[PDB]
Parts: structure tokens; sequence; C-alpha cells
């Protein structure tokens, strides 16, 4: 069975293309193209988290949408208080090639890492005083592209080796790997109810994999190039991506296939960032050119564009309630959008 | 006698031209918020809107010229016209001269810096200040034949109205400190940039000669710029200088020189508080990023 | 954690001392400092207070002027240089740390204690002690001048517990916030003037006095104190 | 209109900014370096000279600090990191001169200095590099002296003339890597021909950087 | 690469056994989650100005 393999494999490629096909009755926009398309909405600057003096390539929210975490590249990584534009902690990394932050649901740990294929947490409420690194997790063999706390002891972490993985705190050890991809993992999000997580990666393609078994479960294509950024509907049912080639997509789990495609002629530049409103009406998408557009999930209409950064947006955020939006770019600067 | 309404287009078009201009500056300067922590950008924007100032206070005077030599409101606004015009031309050429000095310990200390300012931006102004206030606590408007001019120490207090002090000396303090230090000092520099940067010169194609020839081109336009913005106006008040201390050259060479290129004399050197925000601001290419995107 | 403090004794009428704490086992350079002072048989009372890269610094009425708080952060040290000790000042002085960032806890841990020998909004706890058995459900109450609600939210009132010979502990930082080492037994529930304690269950560590401090600016008076008695 | 305990964290805020920014002037004085390569080439002897990602070396010479960001063991995409180091003051590509004739296994029968080149090529033309200076070292000289008479270069450039002077071959290997560079009057490229010994590359590296460092204080100044 | 190609065919066929639903249903879903959490959603219907707490 040197080539019959291939073959079956080609086979159940074009079955599943098939099934696939008999699933799309019709497009989003003929059943959605009855209800209002609310936008038109700029969200001028609130605050402006200056300090930092590099780019900022992560940011984290705080599950009391009240402290955020930004990872920028000059070794510091800063818990802010968007209320009155405190600085609460500045950690100083190790390793400066930070391009990964994460906040722990409980509000106790921040995870870093980055081209040191390390991921680095740190304890925020120690008695000492003092915000120090709990445990070094590194079983990585290329740079560590996101990571989200699953629980208070338990991560996940995507790399550049074409591997996903889930850790034991405790332990800092694999408690499983999630391969299968081709390419670079570049993005991950975790869902609501903390049993799945989709991780989009470099070979065009993002998977869903079960955080228990360890297993991919959907495989979804549709993008030209590399896909940049990932996050969760709120429901957990479907997914956003945001590729190298100035285009987002929206996947659905149960339908397993794209329904729309955020697009336009004049964006020429890729995504770097997408994130979710609370309700999940608005894909905030930041963009290469300088901006993050707001867009509107159930239709393709660009309902906003948050013009503020002077340089590229890498990382854009909502809180939990959906009160803020906070950009972050190239330019060192982090702003609360309301 | 058809060319007062020109001269005073002249002096609407350079307000206009320095208004927007600085607007500009200052407006790019403000979007590019925290200075970059240098020196030289606190420098430009305190020339900015020193110029800015300089340049606003143009249309007093072109609509005094264009009442051929006459003052219409002779009040506490020529106190303060005179003010603030002896005080912007001191700040805009003081400034200058810091743009020089300022290059100049960039580039020497250039990798002494890898091994103030605003005190120094007040000690301008406190300076600019102090050398402007005999122009606004002597000048004393006369009343001569039903009309007023917002002139000098009219009165013959003491020491003679013509002789060294009183109006011997207001004026060519002028040139001693806002003509011949401040340029001085920039050719200095300029010039010690120049000779810092044709050791390293000494691939030279592409790299260094380049490099130097544009670096020579800078320092050489700036210097142009403002020699020849300033230098008719204050070859004019060193004329008066002369023919008021020693010569007598009246007959049909002063008072026609008045007449005619000193108006002209005045534009020109505030063509300055236009050209140096070009300069100093715009040329540069972080700036025009921030131009081109606000555009 | 801890924090010794030495110094204090038998001062002569009109005079001087120094009162040194030492701080080993966190980091002391960032984190404010509170020195709170209780007479043999009184109740506590503010004394001083410095904070971390000392640029606020803030005095009692009673010591404004002849006492003063120092602190060299790089021997992890705490002093106050008292000078014309009035007879007054004859108390048990404790060293308290504290921060002030986001959801922090304030006064946290408390120090040992050095004994003194020397020859604004209102906290009232009217009811000086109680008769309570073991096992019971006891509530202690608090009651304020100036509302201490604040347009942030915040409710700025400390809990605290002296056991017999022991240090003070924080239970409750906030109205309702409870503390590190504190049993889940203990609750706060306040409103904006009136202040509650609650204890569901009486144990062989909860005999002690309770008082309250406020926070709101930086007068600090804490209250009469409620002594519960088994 | 705040607490007292707002003020206290507002103080804490402020000493955190004094302290950042610190930290970013330590940091603003500070040399950053790029090395790339093929692995083959001198990038070991280079780094061991100065004396599983980022290999992150310092060195300090004449009073500047160095960083030297040796990656490499990177086998994922460029593409995808190589803009974090937008910004580094020059780069660092050492190419192997004994490479023409030695064995063609880069990927199965590929020249090794053809594999060079496009490398040099790639990391030169890239737009995060447009304004970075390279220098470029070409290393094994000495093998180059022992192995030119041997072998020919018309195995790897059949376009040479055909001599083999030792002096005229590396001249054409230095020629051929400057004639990647796409956009000249922005870009200064710094080959290295001293010995395979130490005292000589630091300085060399060390006056790359002082140009560079002059001609970013220029453009600072708006002269340049 | 006999290994590769048995578990590459694994996981295909592994992706095939899925029960799935209509597109459609799907997209209601979605419009459904939309509008019943619309109200409560200040991004996108502004939040009065005394209860912003970024104002
Ligand atoms: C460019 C900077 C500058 C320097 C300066 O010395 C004078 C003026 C100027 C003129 N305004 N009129 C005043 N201030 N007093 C007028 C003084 C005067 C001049 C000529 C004669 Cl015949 C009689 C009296 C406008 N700009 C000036």
């Amino acid at each position: 069975e040197l080539d019959q393999l291939r073959q079956e494999a080609e086979q159940l490629k074009n079955q599943i293309r098939d099934a696939r096909k008999a699933c799309a009755d019709a497009t989003l926009s003929q059943i959605t193209n009855n209800i209002d398309p609310v936008g038109r909405i700029q969200m001028r600057t609130r605050r402006t988290l200056r300090g930092h003096l590099a780019k900022i390539y992560a940011m984290h929210w705080g599950t009391d949408s009240r402290l955020l975490v930004s990872a920028s590249q000059d070794g510091k990584l800063i818990i802010w208080d968007s209320y009155t534009t405190n600085k609460v902690h500045a950690i100083p990394l190790r390793s400066s090639w930070v391009m990964t932050c994460a906040y722990a649901p409980s509000g106790n740990y921040v995870a870093c890492g980055g081209l040191d294929n390390i991921c680095s947490i740190y304890n925020l409420k120690t008695r000492e005083g003092n915000v120090r690194v709990s445990r070094e997790l590194a079983g990585h063999t290329g740079y560590l592209s996101c990571c989200r706390f699953l629980d208070d002891n338990q991560i996940v972490t995507s790399s550049g080796d074409t591997t996903c993985a889930l850790w034991d705190i405790e332990t800092g050890q694999q408690t499983t790997t999630f391969t299968g991809h081709t390419g670079d993992v570049m993005s991950l999000s975790l869902a609501p109810d903390t049993r799945l997580f989709v991780s989009g990666a470099c070979d065009a393609s993002a998977k869903l994999w079960d955080v228990r078994e360890g297993m991919c479960r959907q495989t979804f294509t549709g993008h030209e190039s590399d896909i940049n950024a990932i996050c969760f509907f709120p429901n957990g049912n479907a997914f956003a991506t945001g590729s190298d080639d100035a285009t987002c997509r929206l996947f659905d789990l149960r339908a397993d296939q794209e329904l729309m495609t955020y697009s336009h002629d004049n964006i020429i530049c890729g995504i770097t960032s997408v994130s979710f409103s609370k309700s999940g009406r608005l894909l905030l998408a930041g963009y290469d050119d300088f901006n993050c557009n707001v867009w509107d999930a159930l239709k393709a209409d660009r309902a906003g564009v948050l013009a503020g950064h002077d340089n590229r947006v890498s990382c854009l955020g909502v809180t939990d309630d959906g009160m803020a939006v906070a950009t972050g770019s190239w330019d060192s600067f982090l702003k609360i959008w309301n | 006698a058809r060319v007062r309404i020109l001269i005073s287009v002249v002096y609407w078009v350079v307000c206009a031209l320095g208004l927007a201009g600085n607007l500009l500056v200052l407006y790019l300067m403000k979007s590019m918020q925290g200075w970059r922590k240098s020196s030289i950008n606190l420098f430009v924007t305190n020339l900015a809107l020193t110029d800015f100032q300089f340049v606003l206070t143009l249309p007093f005077w072109a609509v005094e010229n264009a009442l051929d030599f006459k003052w219409p409101f002779g009040k506490a606004m020529c106190k303060i016209v005179s003010m603030v015009t002896s005080m912007n031309m001191y700040a805009s050429v003081f400034f200058l001269t810091a743009m020089s000095v300022t290059r100049y310990h960039s580039v020497a200390s250039a990798l002494k810096s890898h091994r103030s300012a605003k005190a120094l931006c007040v000690w301008i102004w406190a300076l600019a200040a102090l050398a402007s206030l005999p122009s606004a606590i002597f000048s004393t408007t006369v009343k001569v034949m039903g009309e007023e001019l917002c002139l000098v120490r009219f009165p013959d207090k003491l020491l003679g109205r013509d002789r060294q002090f009183w109006l011997g000396l207001y004026h060519s303090q002028k040139v001693l400190l806002g003509f011949v230090l401040p340029l001085g000092i920039i050719i200095l520099c300029y010039l010690l940039l120049v000779r810092f940067i044709a050791d390293r010169r000494a691939r030279p194609t592409g790299a260094s000669a380049r490099r130097l020839s544009k670096v020579t081109k800078s320092v050489t336009i700036v210097v142009l710029s403002f020699f020849l913005c300033w230098l008719p106006n204050q070859a004019l008040t060193t004329w008066s200088i002369l023919i008021k201390f020693n010569a007598v050259p009246f007959s049909q060479e002063y008072f026609l020189c008045q007449v005619y290129a000193f108006p002209v004399s005045v534009c020109l050197a505030h063509s300055n508080s236009c050209l140096n925000p070009v300069l100093y601001c715009l040329v540069r290419r972080e700036f025009r990023k921030a131009l081109k995107s606000l555009l | 954690v801890q924090l010794v403090e030495s110094g204090g004794g038998l001062v002569q009428p009109g005079g001087s001392r120094k009162l040194s704490c030492s701080a080993s086992g966190f980091a002391f350079s960032s984190f404010g400092m509170h020195w709170v002072r209780q007479a043999p048989e009184k109740g506590l009372e503010w004394v001083a207070y410095i904070s971390s890269g000392s640029g606020t610094i803030y005095y009692a009425d009673t010591v404004k002027g002849r006492f003063t708080i120092s602190r060299d952060d790089p021997k992890n040290t705490l002093f106050l240089q008292m000078t014309s000790l009035r007879s007054e000042d004859t108390a048990m002085y404790y060293c308290v740390r504290s921060i002030y960032y986001y959801g922090s806890s304030p006064f946290d841990f408390w120090g040992q204690g050095t004994t003194l020998t020397v020859s604004d909004i209102v906290m009232t706890q009217a009811t000086s002690s109680v008769p309570v058995t073991p096992g019971e459900s006891v509530s202690i109450s608090c009651r304020s001048s100036k509302s201490l609600l604040h347009s942030n939210g915040n409710t700025y009132l400390y809990w605290f517990l002296q056991r017999p010979g022991q240090s003070p502990q924080l239970l409750i930082y906030r109205m309702s916030n409870l503390a590190s080492g504190v049993p889940d037994r203990f609750s706060g529930s306040g409103s904006g003037t009136a202040f509650t304690l609650t204890i569901s269950r009486l144990e062989a560590e909860d005999v002690g006095v309770y008082y309250c401090m406020q926070h709101l600016e930086y007068p600090l008076t804490f209250g009469a104190g409620t002594k519960l008695e088994l | 209109t705040v607490s007292a305990e707002d003020k206290a964290a507002a103080e804490r805020s402020k000493m955190i900014d004094k302290n950042l920014r610190e930290d970013g002037e330590k940091a603003a004085r500070e040399v950053k370096l790029l090395l790339l390569g093929a692995g083959e080439s001198g990038k070991n002897t280079i780094v061991k000279q100065m004396k599983t990602g980022i290999v992150e070396t310092h060195f300090t010479f004449k009073d500047l600090h160095f960083k030297m960001f040796d990656v490499g063991a990177q086998r994922s995409e460029r593409k995808k990191w190589i803009h974090c180091f937008e910004g580094v003051t020059a780069i660092i590509f050492c190419v192997a001169l004994s490479a023409y004739d030695l064995v063609l296994a880069e990927d199965e029968e590929m020249n090794r200095m053809h594999a060079s080149m496009k490398l040099f090529d790639s990391i030169c033309n890239n737009k995060w590099f447009t304004d970075t200076s390279i220098i470029l070292f070409l290393n094994k000289k000495d093998l180059f002296e022992e192995k030119i008479t041997h072998s020919p270069l018309t195995i790897c450039f059949p376009e040479y003339t055909g001599a083999n002077k030792y002096d005229e071959a590396a001249s054409y290997i230095q020629s051929k890597f400057e004639d990647l560079n796409k956009r000249k009057d922005t870009k200064e490229i710094y080959t290295h021909f001293t010995c395979s010994t130490d005292t000589k590359n630091v300085q060399f590296v060390f006056d790359a950087v002082t140009d560079v460092i002059i001609k970013n204080n220029l453009k600072d100044c708006g002269l340049f | 690469s006999i290994a590769q190609a048995r578990k590459l065919v694994e996981q295909l066929k592994m992706e095939a056994n899925i029960d799935r639903i209509k597109v459609s249903k799907a997209a209601a879903d979605l419009m459904a989650y939309c509008e019943a959490h619309a109200k409560e959603d200040p991004l996108l219907t502004p939040v009065p100005a005394s209860e912003n707490p970024f104002r």
C-alpha cells in the first residue's frame, strides 16, 4: 500500500467537499438580507495608554473588564487600569521577543512567550509584593504565537512548529500535544465552555481541537494565504479568521464550512487581529493599513473604522461586558475606544 | 505711488503662507506627541510658535505701510505690537542658532551618546524678552502733523535724541544681536559639521560622498536662507545707523532707500518665518509621513 | 513576611527617641508604611504614614510638628524619630505595611509591637464588650460620621482583630473584601454611614478586640473597639 | 476628586513610568545586530570570536553594548517573525567562500554558494531592511586559497573568465554578492577580509555600526 | 511514508463521519444570538453617558 493510501486520501477529500457542498442551501446574504445593518459607529478614543517604548504585539483583557496586560518588544509586560490609565505592574521579561500574552481568568497569573519557545507564567498575587515567574513551560521547537489560559492550572500554547499543545502548569509538562498542521500555527481561541479550541496556521487552514482527547475534530480551508488571527463567536459555535491576504472569513462548526467573507477592493493590507463583540455582532478586525475595520458579522458592511493609530495595528480586544475596545499597534500606544 | 498696494499684497500673502505652514507644523508636532525625547523637536516647536507669532504680527505693519507710513491706532497696541515683533524676531534667530548647536551636539556626540532643554528654551525666551523690553518701554509714540507713528524715543530726554543713547543704539543692537551673532554661530556650527563628517568620507561611492553632498547641501541651504532673508533689512538698518552716527549721504539715497526697499526688506525678513518651518519640519521624512497620512 | 520593630522604653519626659522597624520577608522598597500606636488601655490611633518613593508623608494632628518618619529602602528599615515626648505618648507602637494598586489589600501585615513609657470622620463602636459563646453567629457594628462610599464605588473601612497577646491582623480591607489567610467565616456588609461585621461561628482564635478604620482621606481614625468575651 | 488610595495608585504609576523611561533610555543606547547565514558558514566562528530559539549574545566593545540575535535554530518561516528585527542597527551575514566547489548538498545537488547568494538577495531586498546596512563576512578564505588550485570556479560561475588567482576569484565572489543589492544610496554593504583570527572582525563591526550611528543621527537631525 | 499516509487517511476518514447541519439553520442560530443579546452590547448600542466607565 504505497499510493493506495494517498488515493484514498484524495477520494475522502472529494467526499468531504461534496458533503460540504450539500449543506449550503443558500448564501448568507440571502437569509440575513432582511435585517437592518446597524453600525456607522466611530468609537472615539477615551483613554490613551502611553508608556511602551517599542511595538506592541499582544494585549489581553482581564475578566473584570478593568485590568489589561500588554506585551511589547522591549522586555516589558504592563498590567494597566483602563479606568484611570494607571500601571499596576511592569514585568521585566528575560526574552524581549514577546508576541503573545495572556491574562488568567482568575486574575492571578499572566502568560508570556515568543521567539524563545518558552511560555512564562507570572504570579501576580504573591505575598512578597513582587510579580515573579511561576514556571517556564519549554517543550516547543518553534516560536510561540498564542497562549490562552484554560484554567488556573492549565494552558494552551500554539507554536511555529506546526503544533499546538496543552500543559499542566503545576508539573510543567505536555498533558496532550496537538499535531496535524502543515505550516506554522499563528493564533488560538478557546471556547467559552473551555472544551474546544480553534487554531489557524500558516498552511491557510484552521482546525478545531478537543482538549481532553487531544485530537482534531474539524478542518477548515478557504484562505489563499497565512492565517494570522482567530477568535470564537461568543456562543462557541462559530469562529472568525484573518489572513495576510486582506480577507477575513467566518466558519461555523455544525455546517463545517465558511459562511461569510469580509473583503473589499480598497483593502490590500492583511490582518493582524480579529475580535468579536458581546453579542458577536461586531467583527473588529485590525488590518495592516494602520486602522481597525469594525466589520458587521451578519453582513459584510464595513460599519466603522478606528483610524487612530499611525502604525500597524497588531492587537485588539473587547471587554467581557463589551464596554471597551483596546487596540494596540507598532506605535507603542494602546487606545481604549468607546 | 502704485507700489504700496503691491507691497501690502505681498505682506498679506507672506502672512497667509506663514500662518498656514506654522499651523501645519504645530498640528504635526501635536500629533507626534511625546517630543520623541529629542532636543531638536522641542526647539523646532518653540521656533515654530515664535515665527507663527512673528508672521501673525505682520498685518498690522501691512496696514501701517498701506497708509504711506502712518500709524492708525496709537494706543497700547503699539507697546504690544513692538513687543511682539521685537521679541519674535529675537526668539526666531535664537532658536535658529539653537538648531545649529543642537545638530552639532547630536552629530559630534553621536557615538558618545551611546556610551535642560526646557531650561535652555526658557533662557532663550527670557533673553528675547529682555532684549525686546526697550522696544516696548521707550516707544513713546508722538503726534506730529495730525498723524502719529509707532516710532521710538522721539523726545530728547538725555544724551541726544539721535546720539548713541536714546535712538542711536536701539536698532544697532538689532544688527548686533539678530543678524551678526546668530549668523556667526550658525555658520560656525555647520562648518564644524561638514568638517566632522569630512573625516569619515576620507565604499565612498553611494555611502560617504553622497551623504556628505546631501549634508553640505542642507547646511548650505539653511545658511543661505537665513542670510538672504535677513540681509536687505539689516543692511538698510545699518545704513540708518551709519547715517545717524557720522555719515550724511542723505541726498537722493537714504530717502529713496527708506521709501522703496524698507517695506520690501521687512517682508523679505519676515519671509524667514515661513522658510524656517519647511526647512526644519517638512523636508524631514518622519514628518513627511505624518503630513501624507493627515492630508 | 515579618516586620520586627525595635526601640522604645523608659524615656524621660520632654525627651526624644527613634523607633526602628526592620523588614525582611517582602519587598519593602515597593510598599507604603503606616505607623499605628495603641495606648496600654485605650484603642488604636494613627501616628504616621510614609509612601513608596517617599513624596507623600502624613502625620496626625497630635504629633505633627514633633514627630518624623524616615525609611531607607536599601537596608529595608522603617524609622520614626519623635521629639518632646509628652506623657500622652505612652502606647504600643505598631508597623503596618500597605500598597494601593488596584485590588490590593492595604494594612494586610502588622508588626510585633514596641512599648513606649514616658513619664475628621468619627468612628463609634458603642458596644465595648459582648458575652459570646462557642459556635454561635455574632455581628459587630461600626458607625461613621461622613459617608465612606466614594464616587468610584469603593467603601474605605478596614476591620481588624487584636488577639489578647497579639498584633492586629486584617480581616476585611474594604467593607466587603476578605484577606489572604483569614477564614471565610468572616464577612462584611456596610452602607453609606452604617457598617457591620459578621462572624458565622465563633472559634478558639476569634476572641479579641475588633476595630474599624476609615481610609477616605488620611485621618485614619480607628474606632473605640468591640471586645468579644467568652 | 479621587480618594487617597487613588492618589497612591497614581504615585505608583508615576514610579513605574520613571523606571520604564529609564529602561528605555538604557535600551536605546545599546546596538542591535541580527546574524544570518547558511549554518555551514562561519556563524559559530563569528559568535565565538565576539566573546531552542533565539540565542541572543551580549558583548561590550569600546563602550558600545552589543546584542547579536543569532537566529537559525528556527526551522519555521522567516516571513512570520522577521519584522520583529526591523530596527536593528546592522545585519551580519556570513557566507563561506569554500562553498563554490564544496559538496552541492543544500537540498540534494544545489551549490552552497548559490544558496548563500539567494539568502543574501532575500535579506538585502527585504522590505523590513530597506535602510538596514549589511555586514557581509566572506569566511573560510583559507580553504578558498587551498581549493582554487584543485578546482576551478566555472562549476559555480561558468561566466567567470577562468582567472584562478586568489585575489581575483574572491573579488569576483564579493562582486557577485554586491550586485544583488537592488537599492543603493539607501544601504551600504561592508565586506571583510583580514584573516582567520580575532581583534579585527569585532573592530570591523564596530566601524560599520559607528558609520550607521552617524547616518542615523544625521537623519534624525534632518540634514540627511 | 506508509505510517504518515495511514495517519492522514485515518484523519480524513474521521473528518468524513460527522453529523452536519444545514447552513441556513446555522445562520439563523447566529442571527438569533445577535438579536437576543443586542440590547446589552454597549459597543453596538451606545450606553448612556452616566453609566459608561470611560465617558
Ligand atoms: C523685521 C523686524 C523689524 C525690525 C525693526 O527694527 C523694525 C521693524 C518694523 C517696523 N515697524 N515700525 C516700528 N516698529 N518702529 C519703526 C521704527 C522706524 C523705522 C524706520 C523709520 Cl524711517 C522710522 C522709524 C517692522 N518690522 C521690523
